[PDB]
């Protein structure tokens, strides 16, 4: 019965997580689109390239 | 006085030069600031395509 319910919950908690990624991952190319405009400096381009691993 | 007397002159022709000397400063103050909300108004219309 613990089994079945840690298989009833894993499947939904790691595609949270997968979703929570992507959301970085697009936080991460947006910044570095406005990083290679020139708007904003490496800084505050590394700390989402940080938050995204 | 850049005009020979009793001549024709026709429109838009340069007669005097006031030496200018603070039209000319504040003309490159406003021509700095020009230049840096150019680019500032230019980057964000690249960026606004990508909505960043």
């Amino acid at each position: 019965a613990d089994g079945l319910a840690a298989r009833g919950t894993f499947t939904e908690q790691l595609q949270a997580q997968r979703d929570l990624v992507k959301a970085s991952d697009e936080y991460y190319q947006l910044a570095d689109k406005r990083y290679r405009t020139g708007v904003d400096n490496y800084l505050t381009l590394l700390d989402a390239q940080r938050s995204l691993f | 006085r850049l005009f020979k007397e009793g001549s024709d002159v026709k429109a838009g022709q340069q007669l005097y030069q006031i030496d200018p000397a603070t039209y000319e400063a504040d003309y490159q103050s406003a021509q700095a600031n020009l230049a840096s909300t150019q680019e500032q108004a230019q980057r964000y219309k690249l960026l606004v395509a990508d909505q960043a």
